[PDB]
């Protein structure tokens, strides 16, 4: 038995830096840094410089040689990647606890020590084009990701890639500026897992001072709702039709998560009729062929939308998508069971469970705690807050979704598809 | 008390040099695997995927 | 890289004998050729040595 | 702290047990509030015999197909309404089936597991229809062509020879699918004594035995009769073929040299060796600084579009080696790389890398041990093959014992002067002859 | 610039090549023998004694 | 040009049959060849380098 | 290029009035014999610079063929010469000292 | 749709040692390449003379 | 490839039982010595055809090396041979007759 198992220490640096040492007695090493540098903080002054930087960790560093850095990184042979999110960019090192300091040093370097070398940068450029290649690549990178690119619409769609028209144009001015403009203690979140809150505090102190963030959530990112319309010639059509949800942290946010579960998503047990949803069960009763619809969460603190990602062959798109809306209408009827509600709470709440879970999808989930939670409203309290599940707002919500301007998204030719004005 | 993550099958890229890239982000879209003629490819001007390193005690 | 690929004089060489792609169907019609040169070489060779005394 | 080994001890201890069939039940009881409830469905990819072709893939398509104790949508009701998890991951001799659940739910799916264990039905409706969904869904469902790549490495570069035998079996068989394959050869195959009672999560092993008796009991009791031969060693194919494609736009190339399988004691360092090998990722950056010297020149020369050390498994043998991607060029120097690197390997050892890939297997070592399902299945094949579990300090022991003398030598022992797998995909002309490429299998570097 | 290949690394490299080095060396030497059959060494050769 | 001096120097040196002065003469000329090239020329090179300062 | 360096770098100034370089108005850095390090060194050179050294070089060839030289006035200003590469170059000296370094490692 | 291929029988060409699916060339190879290597060296040592 | 043409094209049938081609199962058209006209002629060839002639050709090489031939049964069916190119080819004969024609013009 550990001396009573260490409770992860949540804190904020007195400086206004997010100071998080989650004491983990676990054997391995998990090192997060959550950055407001995620796409939200991004700006139209630049393009893909986060796609870039996302590549550019390897770049020539101030006081650290990307080859020498590569020698230490390459040396321990551990896990260091900053993570690309709309909210954050996260410097991650999972490794043997020993090199942590070096890692930390590397970390300290990685974060704080860009040289942004012209020569180096220029070189780096092409690897991006490679990157965008990966980005758009395959029905995951294409029909999911490029049809994320063909799905994701707003400044969240400000890409994990860059713009084509922007191609090759990055500036080192835009580097030192960009971080100087973007990178900041405003973006500063440090999260230890496995280490000494004291030691993390040690390097943290002697190292990490910064500041300097900026303004706003979007145009209301211009709410076109409506189509991002894409002629594809996709063979089997890839169309995805966008309902909406609610903002991050919104009171109803959780409720939106319900509605998600209500229509549900991919099953925990494979190979099934998708028997579980009016979007699915009534895609089951409704639909006879390949189809998918699901709700996103594009969660600003400010706003949000949960669409339906959709999949089907062209012929039924009017048929299906209309039926989609139809089922949506049908759904918005407010007809629901109680076992719908509870067994939902089982399904989705379990969502929070595996969603919270284990050593990697700990570091990615309990590391979406060790980064992305911020406290435990425990599976006690957050699943109390989850137990705070309440159905009616899903009815009035059914209206609410029915009530807005939402988006449609097009991959294909609409010759069989609806255009949503003709809806 | 600060939250980023988990809704399964959307995209918020994760990439590195040591590693490779990916985005599994919040929201779905992964459900398509069902039909007959389940086919699937390789061999022409492409990328693929899937690596990792995992071992033991 | 591969010096076989790399070395310029070799670059000829591989291009000449070694790396040389050649019809697989190839037939015994061949042999004589190298023979002759071998012959020729020996020819010279001997003649030479022959010359040496003669 | 208590160092990686005394952390390895400090990493808590899993436990295992043997239920009375001789039935096998092992426990990792954890803080996992959910859990991976392995009912480890032990019917794998290679476990099957010649005319038995496809019956396990069909069985896979049959695995969730619905049953009596729980009907199909009912299986979806207890199960799906429960919002639970099921997979079938099929391997040479064994496989698994996950259940993700509230540890609270622990009994329920166990119950489900049992009928899974038993009540899976061949329904002349399903057997017509779900098996029109098998005849169809399967029938055309085949064609995955990375399984014509990676399983060209398996369905080709792994031969189909009785031991090399492929997985899916014939489309002629697809027509020829039988209840005799299911009515009979499900039973005529499926044999519980080998099935795995697999415990991952927060859990009570005492309760494990309990519910075992409660439901899981009464399984292997009916078992045996005839037909249980062993593996008669022989040679896998030993060849190459280009599916000859102008249509293959760019090589998806590859190669491999022994990958793990179940058995041999050597693969330990071979693991480490494969580490020294390593996988050169296209998406990977940093080639200028790349560790695998191969990888390096590959960057400098821009010498290929991918290579990934890929370990192909059979008890005591296999092939572990690079995937690859390339244009009209690379392959030649690639082997000059690869085999030469191997040659380089077979000679050139420096402890540095040895320690490096040691740390590789350490980190990675977590990454298997780390993770709930990875640990889960890890238990599954762990006893399946092993019957033991290399303890954290056992695997860290032979691991700890790692010896670079055995690198030079043992390298020579397994590696030297052989003919392991190489498979590109596409216009392979840079594939030299066995009289060249596999002349390249030999070293004039000395 | 011997320091270039002078390091415990390349040192170890030598430690590797050494036995082989003996081998190829022997190859050369014996070659000189049989090729030459030079009387100087030839004498010691028993039953390779040619008279 | 100095080395050259050593050279055609060596000529006229040979330009005499074996002679008292010559003995020493060429005797030094060799040193030159060894110096004026192997030493004095290389030594020179190093020197010029030092001067270079750039 | 001044008296110590008009004697010494006045092998490059007074005695490259004699050995030509600076009185030919050459670029000090440009005098480095081309090597690999030199090569990629230049590959990393600055652009406006690149043009500059270009015009310098070509011109040098020009009078060279002409076997003439610029006005002794036009002959280059002594001292007063940016060391063009030397920050960049010398940086690379550290580079190949670095590749050379971990190389040593 | 793509997986259905198969391969032919080497027997007619097969040397004896490989006849069985029963046994490992773990024994055989060194003997086979041995015999050949022998022959080769015969050609090298003789040719040397 | 029948008796007149098993004597005559039975230089290609009975006497390419003797001269080999058709008893080797060759492709009549394929026998044309490669020429430029032949060259681009094939460049225009039909696809499924191209495969066919390919397998034919390779196989021919195969037994050739093997210095064997297919079963005399497997030896090609007489007559009963599409003239593969000859529409395409002969078309080209008109082509080079056309380039050749206005050429004459
Ligand atoms: C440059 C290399 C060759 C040299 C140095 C060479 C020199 C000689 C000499 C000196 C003789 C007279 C001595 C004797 O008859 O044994 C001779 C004879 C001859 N060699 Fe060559 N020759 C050379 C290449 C050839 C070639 C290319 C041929 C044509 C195959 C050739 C065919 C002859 C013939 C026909 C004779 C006279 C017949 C005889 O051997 O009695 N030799 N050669």
């Amino acid at each position: 038995v550990p001396q009573h198992p260490q409770d992860l220490e949540f804190t904020r640096l007195p400086n206004g830096l997010v100071i998080a040492s989650l004491e983990n007695y676990a054997p391995a090493s998990r090192i997060g840094l959550f950055i407001k540098a995620g796409s939200r903080y991004e700006n139209f002054n630049n393009l893909g410089t986060s796609h870039l930087l996302r590549l550019a960790s390897s770049l020539t560093t101030k006081g650290a040689s990307s080859f020498k850095i590569t020698r230490g990184i390459e040396a321990v042979g551990g896990k260091l990647s900053v993570t690309s999110t709309r909210e954050n960019m996260a410097y991650t090192v999972e490794c043997l606890r020993d090199d942590v300091d070096i890692l930390m040093e590397f970390l300290l370097n990685v974060t704080t020590a860009p040289e942004f070398r012209r020569w180096e940068v220029a070189a780096l450029q092409s690897q991006l084009r490679i990157d965008k290649a990966v980005a758009f690549q395959n029905p995951q990178a294409h029909v999911i990701e490029n049809l994320h690119a063909a799905a994701y619409r707003n400044a969240l769609a400000n890409s994990l890639y860059c713009p084509d028209y922007r191609i090759g144009k990055v500036t080192p001015d835009e580097l030192h500026d960009y971080v100087q403009n973007h990178f900041t203690s405003a973006r500063m979140a440090l999260i230890g897992l496995g280490v000494s809150h004291p030691v993390l505090k040690q390097v943290a102190e002697q190292f990490l001072n910064i500041r300097g963030g900026l303004g706003l959530s979007g145009a209301k990112a211009k709410y076109r709702g409506g189509e991002i319309r894409e002629q594809n010639g996709d063979s089997l059509v890839h169309a995805a039709l966008v309902a909406e949800s609610a903002a991050i942290g919104s009171a109803e946010a959780n409720a939106f998560s319900v509605l998600q579960h209500v229509l549900g998503a991919g099953p925990h047990v494979k190979r099934g009729s998708n028997a579980t949803s009016s979007l699915y069960q009534a895609v089951a009763k409704g639909v006879h062929q390949p189809f998918d619809v699901s709700a996103f969460n594009a969660s600003y603190s400010d706003s949000g939308l949960f669409g339906f990602y959709t999949i089907s062959q062209a012929a039924s798109a009017g048929d299906v998508i209309k039926a989609a809306y139809n089922q949506v209408k049908t759904i918005a009827q407010g007809n629901l069971s109680n076992p719908d509600v509870q067994a939902a709470k089982n399904k989705l709440k379990a969502g929070y469970l595996m969603s919270v879970e284990s050593s990697e999808g700990f570091l990615d989930e309990v590391g979406c705690q060790a980064l992305a939670a911020g406290s435990y409203t425990p599976p006690s309290t957050v699943l109390q807050q989850i137990d705070a599940v309440a159905d009616a707002d899903v009815i009035n919500a059914a209206k609410k979704f029915v009530s807005g301007r939402k988006s449609m998204a097009a991959s294909g030719n609409l010759g069989h598809t609806p255009f949503i004005d003709e809806l | 008390m600060l939250s980023v993550a988990a809704r399964s099958g959307p995209f918020a890229p994760v990439l590195s040099a040591t590693s490779r890239g990916v985005a599994g982000a919040l929201r779905p879209l992964v459900q398509a695997a069902v039909p007959a003629t389940s086919e699937s490819p390789v061999l022409d001007l492409k990328r693929s995927v899937l690596c990792r390193e995992s071992l033991r005690g | 890289i591969n010096i076989r690929k790399t070395h310029p004089l070799m670059k000829i060489v591989n291009n000449a004998f070694i790396d040389l792609p050649a019809p697989s169907n190839i037939s015994s019609w061949w042999n004589f050729g190298s023979l002759l040169g071998i012959c020729l070489i020996l020819q010279i060779l001997t003649g030479l040595f022959l010359a040496m005394h003669y | 702290t208590a160092t990686y080994a005394q952390a390895l001890q400090s990493v808590p201890e899993t436990q295992v047990s043997q239920l009375d069939n001789g039935l096998r039940v092992a426990s990792e009881q954890s803080s996992q509030p959910t859990c991976t409830v392995g009912v480890w469905i032990d019917a794998g990819s290679r476990y099957e015999t010649e005319k038995n072709n496809g019956a396990g893939y069909f069985v896979e398509h049959l695995a969730f197909k619905g049953t009596k104790n729980r009907p199909g949508n009912a299986l979806e009701k207890e199960v799906e309404s429960m919002g639970a998890h099921l997979n079938a991951y099929s391997t040479r001799e064994h496989t698994a089936y996950y259940i993700k659940a509230l540890s609270k739910d622990l009994p329920k799916a166990v119950e489900l597991l049992a009928d899974i264990v038993q009540n899976c039905s061949l329904e002349d409706s399903q057997i017509e229809k779900e098996r029109d969904v098998i005849l169809q869904e399967l029938q055309e469902n085949d064609t995955s062509m990375r399984d014509v790549v990676f399983n060209y490495l398996h369905a080709t570069a792994f031969q189909g020879t009785p031991l090399a035998q492929s997985v899916e079996g014939p489309s002629e068989n697809v027509r020829k699918l039988s209840r005799a394959d299911l009515t009979e050869y499900l039973s005529r195959h499926y044999k519980a004594p080998r099935m795995v009672l697999a415990a991952a999560g927060g859990l009570e092993h005492r309760q494990l035995l309990d519910l075992a008796q409660k439901h899981f009991s009464g399984l292997s009791g009916t078992y045996d009769e005839d037909a249980v031969p062993t593996l008669t060693p022989c040679r896998f194919t030993g060849s190459e073929i280009r599916h000859r494609e102008d249509g293959l736009p760019l090589a998806h190339v590859a190669i491999a040299v022994e990958g793990p399988g179940w058995a041999n004691p050597d693969n330990v360092a071979l693991q480490v060796a494969n580490a020294i090998i390593g996988h050169y990722d296209c998406t990977y950056g940093g080639g200028m600084h790349l560790s695998s010297p191969l990888a390096s020149v590959a960057v400098t020369n821009k010498l290929c579009q991918s290579f990934q050390t890929f370990n192909i498994c059979y008890a005591d043998t296999g092939l572990l080696g690079a995937h690859f991607v390339c244009d009209h060029m690379s392959i030649d120097d690639m082997m000059f790389v690869l085999q030469g690197q191997w040659m380089r390997l077979c000679t050139s050892a420096t402890e540095s890398e040895v320690v490096r890939g040691k740390n590789l297997l350490r980190n990675a070592l977590v990454s298997h041990l780390d993770g709930t399902t990875p640990v889960c299945e890890d238990i599954g094949r762990s006893l399946l093959t092993y019957g033991r579990r290399i303890p954290l300090a056992e695997w860290e022991s032979r691991i700890a014992e790692v010896d670079a003398r055995v690198v030079r030598e043992v390298c020579s022992k397994y590696f030297y002067d052989q003919c392991p797998a190489v498979a590109g995909f596409g216009p392979i002309e840079q594939l030299p002859d066995y009289n060249r490429i596999r002349s390249g299998m030999f070293w004039l570097r000395f | 610039m011997l320091t270039r290949f002078l390091g415990p690394r390349y040192r170890q490299l030598a430690r590797n090549w050494v036995p082989t080095a003996q081998l190829w060396g022997a190859v050369g030497a014996v070659g000189l023998v049989w090729a030459t059959d030079w009387r100087l060494i030839l004498d010691w050769v028993p039953y390779i004694n040619g008279k | 040009w100095i080395l050259v001096a050593d050279l055609l120097t060596l000529t006229w040196i040979g330009g005499q049959p074996v002679e008292h002065p010559y003995i020493i003469i060429g005797q030094l000329a060799s040193i030159m060849y060894i110096l004026l090239i192997m030493v004095m020329m290389p030594v020179a090179s190093i020197i010029e380098n030092n001067l270079l300062k750039w | 290029v001044s008296a110590s360096s008009k004697w010494l770098e006045g092998i490059r100034k007074w005695y490259y009035n004699a050995a030509g370089f600076n009185k030919l108005g050459l670029m000090r850095d440009d005098t480095i014999h081309e090597n690999d390090d030199v090569k990629e060194a230049i590959r990393r050179l600055p652009e406006n610079l690149y043009d500059d050294r270009v015009f310098r070089i070509k011109r040098a060839l020009d009078l060279s063929m002409r076997q003439q030289i610029l006005p002794k006035e036009q002959w280059t200003k002594y001292e007063e010469d940016k060391f063009y590469l030397e920050p960049y170059l010398k940086e690379v000296i550290r580079e190949r000292k670095e590749r050379e370094e971990w190389a040593k490692k | 749709s793509h997986t259905d291929i198969k391969v032919p029988d080497f027997s007619d060409y097969r040397r004896p040692e490989v006849l069985d699916s029963t046994k490992s060339s773990k024994e055989s190879s060194e003997a086979r390449k041995g015999f050949s290597y022998l022959i080769t060296a015969t050609t090298t040592v003789g040719v040397a003379y």
